[PDB]
């Protein structure tokens, strides 16, 4: 029963502020709690009481509480601040500890980044265990939207091609990763296979072949 | 530090007990919580336990078919999941709760992810991705380990024990059309290096209670 807007979005340097909005039940009574989610990690204290900076917590956070909206602040925004942020409190009217929807935040302005492709042919353990699977690795990227293709001797397949989701580094750069799923006799078919990443209209196409 | 376990598979109407041990202070004279996030969805409260005796709070969600409870020795923090279904598929945090003027935790674990679904658990198939002096070499040279065909999530991977984490990033995984996932790890090191040091990928499994130290070698 905590409503946050599910993204924030300001320029380094500038001051960006994360609303919760609550009812009397909750923010308008009880002590608010604010938490911070880099990618992939556990969830961190940000501001306690309302207004307290956790340890380690910057200044530039702020904690306040005006009627039914508490608002997270956040001046001089860096890239090391885009992440999740969720508002927490005790609820009345249920008998539960509430969190908000969470919020995240993107800092605009980041600089372009062309991703390193890296492809790796089968194993020779993988080859002797009769699989064949090609792997595409796409690293250091900003924007996340890349798309991966698949050549064997520069004709498109589709078959076997698992794509994971552009993931954020923990240096606020993307990565992404691509398999082709292949049998021992259909790598050493065709004389070659490429990865191509499109990434801002270019194109990093990375080749390897079954006579190295 | 707090550090969960017990996290992996459990099949629609299973039980499941997670594990939660203080390393530093003693969980009998704090109020513990259990926080779990599901995929792509928020932060939402499980359950809390107060330090006097065994009389704990659940979340309208968990009430009943979940049960909290510490061994009073050996700062232990236990979960009883029982008639389990695909919504409590989550990553399940221990922490302690402070609730003396707001209620909020300070302390968080790591946490482990819980998997509810109709499937059977794989231990993964490592493979080594050999660097070469071409595709896998853009001034310095890239090697990794392919971790394939293996369910549910999650696996982590260090690098010669944590002795290397420069140069390292673990990719995402993909659940494959199989219902099998797939990621990789590699790290970027000065071709010259090659030759001499040692390269081991420390790939781990807790929900197969599998580890593979897989020796990636130059090719």
């Amino acid at each position: 029963e905590l409503t946050q807007p599910p993204t924030a979005s300001a320029a380094p340097g500038q001051k960006v502020t994360i609303s919760c909005s609550g009812s009397s039940s909750n923010i308008g009574n009880h002590y608010v709690s604010w938490y911070q989610q880099l990618p992939g990690t556990a969830p961190k204290l940000l501001i306690y009481d309302t207004t307290v900076l956790s340890s380690g917590i910057p200044d530039r956070f702020s904690g306040s509480k005006s009627g039914t909206s508490a608002t997270l602040g956040i001046t001089g925004l860096q890239t090391g601040d885009e992440a999740d942020y969720y508002c927490g409190t005790w609820d009345e009217l249920t008998s539960n500890l509430v969190f908000g929807g969470g919020t995240k935040l993107t800092v605009l302005g980041q600089p372009k980044a062309a991703p390193s492709v890296t492809l790796f042919p089968p194993s020779s353990e993988e080859l002797q265990a009769n699989k064949a699977t090609l792997v595409c690795l796409i690293s250091d990227f900003y924007p996340g939207a890349v798309t991966v293709a698949w050549k064997a001797d520069s004709s498109p397949v589709k078959a076997g091609v698992e794509t994971t989701t552009p993931s954020k580094q923990s240096n606020n750069k993307y990565a992404a990763s691509s398999y082709l799923s292949l049998t021992p006799e259909q790598w050493k078919s065709h004389r070659s296979y490429s990865c191509q990443v499109t990434h801002e209209g270019s194109t990093v196409e990375k080749t390897v072949a079954p006579t190295e | 530090q707090l550090l969960e376990s017990g996290g992996g598979l459990v099949q629609p109407g299973g039980s499941l007990r997670l594990s939660c041990a203080a390393s530093g202070f003693t969980f009998r004279y704090e109020v513990a919580a259990w926080v779990r996030q599901a995929p792509g969805k928020g932060l939402e409260w499980v359950s809390a336990i107060s330090g006097p005796a065994p009389k704990g709070y659940y979340a309208d969600s968990v009430k009943g078919r979940f049960t909290i409870s510490r061994d009073n020795s050996k700062n232990t923090l236990y979960l009883q999941m029982n008639s389990l279904r695909a919504e409590d598929t989550a990553v399940y945090y221990c922490a302690r709760l402070r609730a003396d003027l707001g209620l909020y935790m300070d302390l968080w674990g790591r946490g482990t992810l819980v998997t509810v679904s109709s499937a059977s658990t794989k231990g993964p198939s490592v493979f080594p991705l050999a660097p070469s002096s071409k595709s896998t070499s853009g001034g310095t040279a890239a090697l990794g380990c392919l971790v394939k065909d293996y369910f549910p999530e999650p696996v982590t991977v260090s690098w010669n024990s944590g002795a290397l984490t420069s140069g390292v990033h673990t990719f995402p995984a993909v659940l494959q059309s199989s219902g099998l996932y797939s990621l990789s790890s590699v790290v970027t090191v000065p071709s010259s290096s090659l030759g001499t040091q040692t390269y081991i990928c420390n790939v781990n499994h807790k929900p197969s209670n599998t580890k593979v130290d897989k020796r990636v070698e130059p090719k």
